[PDB]
Formats: structure tokens, sequence, C-alpha cells
């Protein structure tokens, strides 16, 4: 489309929480989950409206 | 010689750690046996191989001549341009080092690399390191430094420089801290 | 550790690269030239190869270190052996030129010196708390580990470490103080248990 | 307290960004915090909690 | 049709602070602040206790919207550990993997 | 007020009132009552320390504009 | 060595050479002020032999050339933290001494604005205090400094310490340091009027007076001290701060005023700040405008060696290798030509 563009990466980001593995009492024992939003910049420029 | 991992590939085949050896020992005598290129490539068949590279010179505007590299130590990264003419002066994101680093530790950290090359004052250097404490910048700077420094000395003094350590990057970083214990090994105060 | 196996610790020493060629022997050839194909770990941030590092001072400094706080170990050490030096300077100062010549004033020659004469060549452990000799890395951690908690004992109060870690550190150059005391009665209750050694 | 040029000032650019006009202490601009938000009971998290 | 009588009781209580949030709302707004009257802060006071009970937004209590329990319920999903910890393990949950660093 | 204006403003501040009050005990002490207040402020030496001041005040500090301050105040002290 | 007393010899030439404090001078002209570093350098090599620098060369020379008649001009010397200016202020100190002018040194304007815990009201103006420590060690030390000119200078008017106790127009000034020295009391008050008494006196001409202040921005910066309301306080709140801070004003003539900033010691400051303004602040910065700042940096090469030679032949490098080439190069490295840094690296050598 004739269109000005770069790319880039920002830093992806990682949210980790921690909760009890077992039911009634391990609280010595617990499982680590994560989420991971990885990111992708598209920078467009001088383009118009249309 | 290859592992028994790397031969059963070769063959394609699963052999014994006792076939494995048989095979090593017969190669082994192979090639005691005064054995020619017919046989040395047979061997070699067998055989699987076990230096750091230099930045080169730049020159800017001023017209000086420098070399750029950089380092990191734990959370620190630093970035140093040293130059080939100086005198001794090294700048810390735009401080003098001797106002940046006002712990004697870090300063005999920086002076280490030229002094063990014997360049006290034959050089200028100009460094930006961010993140991490004063130690980890001062080792991160110190890297860096050695680093560019290469690009001014001779092959040998690069390498009496690795075996003195000042271009390995340290590893040792901090080290998670896992649930179920108080930190990153100590466990929890065992009841009974 | 972080540092694989095939690491090998660094060899800071300028005197080490700087041999000729013609003096390496045969060995010492193969191994500079192994040393070649060898990863080396990173240089710790204690050791440089600054003509005044001394290791002793170092390992002492590191001992006298409390909650990772090096800095003021430094300090700490670099005052006593300023303490140690002034005092030798008015000890001199203060006295005839026949005492003059036999007078010391290099703090780190008193030092060593102090660390030597506490060694207790001969401990005990339990086999009956048998008399056993000691090597000498014992020897001398003993030796740094008595001076230091002396230093810091309870008795000595509102006195800084700096001042009390000289003046035990000269009483030790002159083979008196509370560490020698502590030495020889460790090597008397040696003397007395020589028959419960036989185990 | 301030002086009188700076306190005017201030109080203008309040005016003009529609922010409260007259001295007010913490405890009354806790009415301005609370007409500001949604009620805690009003919002989608909390209203439709369960499906 | 709720998992017990615990999450219809946390129904009714949202059902109720929604529909009272609004005069909870202004009633508050008279009585946390130092300009009115204290005589017109202390109607308020009473105008507010006088409310129904089940009416306050903090007995709202924030239960597994699939198993009603009370204790270990992420904001996020609005479950429980252990159902959320299902529904994870199974893979039905985008994103969201077991954490290895 | 002073505290108001973020630009320093050169006239009826401090610096002014000081210059003029050392040179006017400048010219006291040398028994020579040439000077005048407008003939004082209106030399190159007063416009150099003035354009100084106002470097270090308003624009920036540093080792140079320290430099020059101290040679306009030598110029303008009559000592050097 | 130039093991050198005379004040008159050294120059630009002796540049890098050494001047040295006879011990009688040592005792006189210096109860105060000396680094305390310095101090204990002195006790040990029992000399001191400063090295002639060119900022303290460039201040004598300034002095010098002077004229009492002209208002009192101002001097600030300021650098880098550990530079040399309390050493160069003293060197000058001690010229001007020699040279029979009468000395008004303040060891340490950060000592009267920080940690003080006899603060009372003051009785001569209940609107600010007074410090009697401070005041009567001060006190103390004048009058060791300034011996020989405190009984021939005359007070100009009659002060009063209580409804019995007056000090008669005419009167020494030693009879006024006296009773501040030993009625501790009144100490405070008795600064106050020396320091107004010796500004007239220069302005008569009797003598010529020296104004030597560390740490002048302590002045116009902040005091930690509190009020028994647990109230900060300003720094003009202090009398002796007001009375150093009017003697700091140049509508007096018959002599010059010398300071030397002092991070060090300063409060609400930031270490790597050394500029005049921003050490002095906005008003110090106009209260001091006009002045002559002089620059005292790290040592020269010539400077180093010239140090480094002094300690080997006091035998201070005790360390073997300190006296070779390369113990020399990592000194200079790891001082980066600092002086203090340097003297207290070599003080564990
Ligand atoms: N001219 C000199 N000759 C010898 N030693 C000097 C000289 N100038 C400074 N020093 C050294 O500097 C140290 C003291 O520094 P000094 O107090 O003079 O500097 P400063 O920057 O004004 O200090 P501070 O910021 O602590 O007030 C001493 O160890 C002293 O030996
Ligand atoms: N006790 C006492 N102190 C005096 C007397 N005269 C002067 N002083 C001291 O000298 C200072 C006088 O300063 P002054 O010239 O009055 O400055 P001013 O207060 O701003 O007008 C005060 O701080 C007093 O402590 C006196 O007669 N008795």
């Amino acid at each position: 489309l004739g269109i000005s563009i770069k790319v880039h990466e920002p830093p992806r980001k990682i949210e980790r929480f921690t909760l009890l593995q077992s039911v009634h009492i391990y609280k010595k024992h617990r499982v680590q989950y994560e989420m991971r939003t990885l990111y992708r910049c598209l920078e467009l420029e001088h383009l118009t409206g249309s | 010689w290859l592992i028994k991992e790397e031969l059963e590939e070769m063959l394609v085949e699963k052999l014994s750690d006792l076939d494995y050896m048989q095979f090593i020992r017969l190669l082994e005598k192979l090639l005691t046996s005064q054995c020619g290129a017919a046989e040395e490539e047979f061997v070699q068949r067998f055989r699987r191989s076990v230096k750091q590279l230099i930045e080169p010179v730049q020159y800017d505007e001023q017209g000086m001549a420098f070399s750029k590299s950089e380092g990191k130590r734990k959370t620190a990264k630093a970035e140093a341009i040293v130059y080939k003419h100086g005198s001794g002066r090294i700048k810390v994101n735009g401080i003098d080092y001797q106002l940046y680093f006002p712990i004697t530790q870090d300063r005999e950290q920086l002076m280490f690399p030229f002094h063990f090359v014997d360049r006290l004052g034959k050089h200028d250097v100009t460094c930006t390191v961010s993140g991490g404490g004063r130690s980890a910048q001062a080792g991160a700077i110190r890297l860096a430094m050695a680093k560019a420094l290469c690009s001014f000395v001779t092959e040998d003094e690069v390498e009496w420089m690795r075996q003195a350590g000042l271009l390995t990057t340290d590893p040792r970083v901090r080290e998670r801290k896992k649930p179920g214990q108080e930190g990153a090994r100590r466990k929890f105060t065992w009841k009974k | 550790s972080r540092y694989s196996p095939e690491f090998k610790d660094p060899l800071i020493d300028k005197e080490y690269y700087r041999k000729p060629v013609e003096e390496l022997t045969e060995e010492e050839k193969y191994v500079r030239e192994l040393k070649k194909t060898q990863l080396i770990k990173a240089a710790p941030a204690g050791k440089t190869s600054s003509v005044f590092e001394d290791p002793v001072i170092s390992k002492f400094t590191n001992m006298m270190m409390i909650g990772g706080n090096k800095v003021l170990a430094r300090s700490l050490m670099i005052q006593t052996l300023e303490a140690v030096k002034r005092k030798q300077f008015e000890k001199y100062h203060a006295a005839s030129a026949e005492e003059q010549a036999t007078i010391e004033r290099n703090p780190y020659t008193i030092f060593h010196q102090a660390l030597k004469n506490c060694e207790p060549m001969i401990g005990l452990v339990p086999i009956y708390q048998v008399p056993v000799p000691l090597p000498d890395r014992r020897r001398r951690f003993l030796a740094m580990k008595w001076m230091i908690t002396e230093c810091r004992d309870k008795k000595h109060q509102r006195t800084l470490m700096p001042e009390k870690l000289s003046h035990k550190l000269l009483e030790a150059f002159h083979n008196q103080g509370p560490v020698i005391k502590r030495k020889h009665d460790l090597h008397k209750m040696a003397e007395a248990n020589r028959a419960l050694a036989h185990y | 307290s301030l002086s009188e040029y700076a306190f005017r000032m201030s109080r203008l650019s309040a005016r003009l960004f529609g922010e409260v006009t007259r001295p007010t202490n913490s405890k009354s601009m806790k009415v301005v915090k609370l007409f500001s938000e949604l009620p805690l009971a009003k919002k989608k998290e909390t209203y439709d909690w369960y499906p | 049709h709720y998992v017990d009588w615990r999450m219809w009781r946390d129904v009714k209580r949202r059902k109720m602070a929604y529909e009272y949030a609004d005069e909870r709302l202004r009633i508050n707004s008279l009585r946390k602040n130092t300009i009115l009257p204290k005589i017109l802060q202390d109607v308020a006071d009473e105008e507010i206790a006088a409310l129904p009970r089940d009416s306050c937004p903090v007995r709202i209590r924030n239960r597994c919207v699939m198993t009603s329990r009370p204790r270990g319920v992420k904001r996020r999903w609005r479950l429980s550990r252990i159902v959320f910890r299902h529904l994870a393990d199974h893979g039905q949950l985008s994103g969201i993997q077991r954490a290895t660093w | 007020t002073e505290a108001d204006m973020e630009e320093y403003i050169w006239e009826n501040s401090s610096s002014e009132r000081n210059i003029l009050e050392t040179l006017l005990q400048m010219k006291a002490a040398e028994k020579n009552m040439e000077i005048n207040k407008e003939e004082l402020l209106g030399t190159k030496e007063i416009e150099e320390y003035k354009k100084s001041v106002v470097s270090l005040k308003n624009e920036e500090e540093n080792e140079n504009s320290i430099s020059q301050y101290k040679e306009s105040v030598k110029r303008l002290l009559n000592v050097t | 060595r130039t093991n050198e007393n005379d004040p008159a010899k050294h120059g630009d030439q002796h540049e890098g050479q050494h001047y040295n404090i006879s011990p009688q001078d040592l005792e006189t002209v210096f109860p105060h002020g000396l680094p305390p570093r310095f101090v204990m350098q002195v006790k040990t090599f029992s000399e001191a032999c400063l090295m002639v620098r060119k900022p303290a060369l460039e201040l004598l020379h300034y002095l010098k050339n002077t004229s009492f008649a002209y208002p009192a001009i101002r001097y600030l010397l300021y650098g880098e933290k550990g530079t040399g200016k309390t050493l160069s202020l003293c060197h000058v100190i001690h010229f001007c001494a020699k040279q029979d002018w009468l000395i008004l040194h303040i060891p340490d304007a950060h000592l009267w604005v920080k940690n003080c815990r006899d603060l009372l009201q003051s009785s001569y103006n209940k609107q600010r205090f007074d410090q009697p420590l401070e005041a009567s060690t001060w006190l103390k030390n004048f009058k060791t400094t300034n011996e020989r000119f405190l009984n021939q200078i005359k007070v100009q008017e009659k002060y009063v310490w209580n409804k019995r106790e007056s000090t008669e127009k005419g009167s020494p000034l030693g009879e006024v340091v006296e009773q501040g020295i030993t009625r501790v009391r009144n100490a405070t008050d008795a600064v106050g009027i020396v320091l107004k008494e010796l500004k007239r006196q220069s302005s008569l001409g009797m003598f010529h007076l020296l104004v030597a202040v560390d740490g002048i921005n302590a002045l116009w910066g902040r005091t930690t001290l509190k009020r028994e309301d647990k109230s900060p306080i300003a720094p003009e709140e202090l009398a002796l701060v007001h009375n150093l801070r009017k003697m700091m004003k140049n509508d007096w003539h018959g002599g010059a005023i010398v300071s030397a900033l002092s991070q060090t010691g300063s409060l609400f400051k930031p270490r790597k700040a050394y500029l005049p303004q921003e050490l002095l602040g906005k008003e110090g910065f106009d209260a001091l405008d006009p002045f002559i700042p002089i620059l005292v940096s790290n040592y020269n090469p010539k400077e180093f060696e010239s140090c480094i030679q002094y300690y080997l032949e006091n035998n201070w490098l005790q360390h073997e290798k300190a006296p070779t080439e390369e113990g020399k190069k990592e000194l200079l490295f790891l001082s980066n030509a600092n002086p203090s840094l340097l003297e207290r690296h070599c003080a564990y050598l």
C-alpha cells in the first residue's frame, strides 16, 4: 500500500503468581503460574485518514 | 573420541558401554600402530574437535583513534570507549571516576585491567553504565574496559588477560527465591 | 555454581606472564599451552593485580565483614593499619637511635608477624578431647578468628574496633596479650591430654 | 503561607481546569473523590460478579 | 440455582447494594465532610444507619463463581485456586502456563 | 516576588545594589569622587559583569561561567 | 626538601615546593582550623610542611597587591572535595599572621549550625539564640591566635553583661574576650561584640583585619537545630551566624575577607556538589556577590611527585613496593592526584 512503516519489539512482560498445590493443607508446596505478554510495535508514519 | 551417543547416532543402532569401550580401545590401537592417512581419515571420522574476537579501532570527529566495547555484571550494563592515546583519565557518565566511585575497591577494580597490561596513564576512557549497584557497575566497567583495550594490546597480552579473567563475563547472577523456603537456598526452620 | 567444571580459576600474577619463554620448563610450557584452550573464570572483585594487594589482609577483612558490609570492614582494617603505623612512628620518634634501629614501622610486617606468632601449632578434636595436629590453613584461620573474637570481646567498652585491633596486634607482635595466652593455654591443654592422645 | 501572586495564579489555573477553587481540607475533598469515581457497588465487577 | 445458600446470600447482598448504592453514596458524602453543620451530619448518620444492613458494600464477599469458595479466589478470574488450577492444568485458560525460571 | 520570578532580573536585584555600593565605597576610599551612578552602570566592564551574573543565575553554572565571572569581578574591583 | 619557614620567599617559582610552619607558629597561629587529618600528620611527622600550590600563591599575590583603604574584598576558595581548600586557606592565614595582621579565623561554620544541644534563648535579643559552648571555644582559640593585639585594642563602647556586670568604654578588648571565655553564659554576646569592635577598628585603620571562615556556605544554608517546641531554626536566628553574616558584608575597609567552601560537613547538600552557587544557595551567592572565586584542584604531576617524595623522605610509605614506579602509578590512579584521597590511601601503606 506504499506506507512508511518501521517495526520494533518492546520488552516482553511476564506476570507470575503462586497458588497452593494441595487442597487442605500443604502450604510448603505451591504451583507457580505465569502469563507472558509479548509486544510488537508497528510505527506507521505520514499516512492519510482514508 | 566421540561419545557413545554420537557413535550410536552414526551407526543408527544401540550399543552398550562395554561395546563402546571396546571400539574406542580398538581405535586407540589403530592410532598407536603408526597408521597411514587411509586410516587417519578413518580415525578422524570418529574425532570431534574441542579465541576471543577483538573489536577494530575507530576514529571520531576530534581525530582521536579509539575502540569501543561493552560488558555486563549482575544487573548492570556498561559501555566503554578507550582511546589509543590518553592520560589515564576515566569519566563515568560524564563524571570523573574518583567522584563517581568513592569506594576504593571499585577504583581498584577499574585500575586492574590497565595495571595488568602495564598501561596506567596510557589511555583515556569514557564509560556509560546503568543498573545494578556500585560493585556491579565497577565490574561491568572493568569488563568493558578490558574488552575495548584488547584492541590495543598484543595478542599475547590478550591471552594473558583472558587467563587472568579480565574478559570472561561473570555469569553469577542473583538466584530466584523458590516457594516453600526463605530465600534462594535458605529453607524454613525445620520444626519437630 | 554457575560455572561449569570446565572453567579454571584465574591466575592474577603479572610475573607469571612476564616470565621469558626460555626459562619455561617442558611441563611449564605444556601447562601454558593447555591454558590457552581452557575456559577461565571471571576475575573476582576481591583480588586484583595491585602490588599492594595482600591476600592475608584481604582474608582478614573478609572475616571481619558482618552482613556483607565490605566497605565498613575495609575501613576498619585500613584504620587499624594506620593506627599501628602511627603508634610505631610515635614510639620510634620517642626512642633513642639504638632502640630506633630495632623498632619496626611497617604495618604489614607487624600484622603478618603477629598472625604468625598467634598461630597454634597443635589443637584438639574429639575422637575424649584428643590433641591433634592442625593443617597450616587451619592454623592461620584459628589465629585470625582468635584475634577477631578477642577484639570483639565485650571486656572493652566504648573503644572502637581499629584501636582495639591495633593494640592487640602490637601486643601479639611482642608475644604478649590475651591471644598469645590463649594459644599457650591450648598448648598446655594438649600437653595435659597427651595421655589421652593415644586414641 | 504563599506569595499572593502564586496563590492567585494557582487559583486561576484551578478555575481554568475545573478543580476546587476554594481552600478545602482532605476530609471535604473526600466528597470530590467520592463523586469523581463510581461507587464500589455500582462497578460491573461488583454487581455482576457471579454469572 | 446457585452453588450454595452462601452464594445466594451474596447475590442478594450484591443486588441490594447495587439498588441502594446511590442513596448510600449521597448520604455518606453528606457525612464525609467538615463543611456542613454537625447536626445535619448527625441526621445523615441516623439516615445511613436506618438503611437495611445488607445494603452495605462491605458485606459483599468475593466468592468463587463456580464453587462458592470464600477464600483463595483470584480477582481477575473470579475463581478459587482449585478450580483455576484445574482449568489451567487442562489448558482451557488462554495464556496461563506453568512458571519456570 | 523574588520567588515568583523564575527568570532572574538583574535590575533592582542584590547584584546591582552590591556592585554600586562597592564601587561607591571604592571611589570614596580613593578620595577621587569621579564616578556617577549612570556613568558606572554604562561602562563595558559592568556590562560584562552583568552578563556573567545573568549567565550564572539564569542559564547554568560551570567552570567556564565561574571563570568568566571571576574575570569580570577582577576587572571591576581593580584587583587582578 | 625546601624546609623553609619564611613567608616572604615562596612564590610562583616555588610552586610544588614545601613551606614549613614552625612549632611556635603551629601552636600560636593554628590552635584550630587545621584539618584533623593534617593535625594527625603533623603530630606524627613532627613537621608542618604544606605544599605550595597555585591557588594559595594567587591568593597571596592578591592580598599583597591589595590596599586596605578599599572596602574588604571577598575571596572564595572553592573546588572538589578534598582538593586542599582548607589547607590553602591555612597557608594564607599563616602568611598574613607573619605579616602582623590580625587573624579572625573561623575553623568551621558547619559546627555552629549543627549538633548543638546547649542552645539557649538570647537575653540580649529574645528573637535569637546563643551557643555558649561553641562561642566559648572560639573565644579561647581567638585569644590564643591574636594575643599580641588583644591588649592593644581599645573597646569603643560600653557593654553590659548583667545588671551588675558591664565593660566600660576604652577598656582593652582582652577584657571582653576574657569575660566571654570565663563567663561562658555571656560568651556568645562577647563574640558578637568582638566582631563588631574588630569591624569598626578595621575601618579606623588600627590594624589590618583578615576574616577567615571555612565552610562559608553554612551561613546561608540550613540548620539541623530544633526549638524546644521541636521546630526548625533558621540560620539567621543564631546570634553567631547573624554576627558572621554582618562581618561578611563588604561595607567595611581595612583588610580583606577570605572564605573557603566545604561540602564536607554541610547540611542538605549533595555529595558531588562543589560549585559556589550550588553550595552557597541563592541567598548565599547574593550575599557574597561580588567576590573573587579561586579554584583549588587536584595535584599536577609535579605536585603529586613532590607529595610522594615528601612521604618517602619521612618513611610514611612503609610498604616495600611503594618506592617503585609501579606503586607510584597505582597510587596516582587510585587517588586521581586528589590530595585527600592520596593521603588517606598512603596512611595505610
Ligand atoms: N598544600 C597541601 N600540602 C599538603 N597536603 C595538602 C595540601 N592541600 C591539601 N592537602 C591534604 O589534603 C587533606 C586535607 O584536605 P583539606 O581539608 O585541605 O581540603 P578540602 O577540600 O578543603 O576539605 P574538606 O572538603 O573536607 O573541607 C590532608 O590529608 C592534607 O595532607
Ligand atoms: N550583653 C551585651 N551584648 C552586646 C552589647 N552590645 C552589643 N552586644 C552584642 O553585639 C551584637 C550587637 O549587634 P548590633 O550592632 O546591635 O546589630 P543589630 O542588632 O542588628 O542592630 C549583639 O548580638 C550582642 O550580642 C551589650 O551592651 N551587652
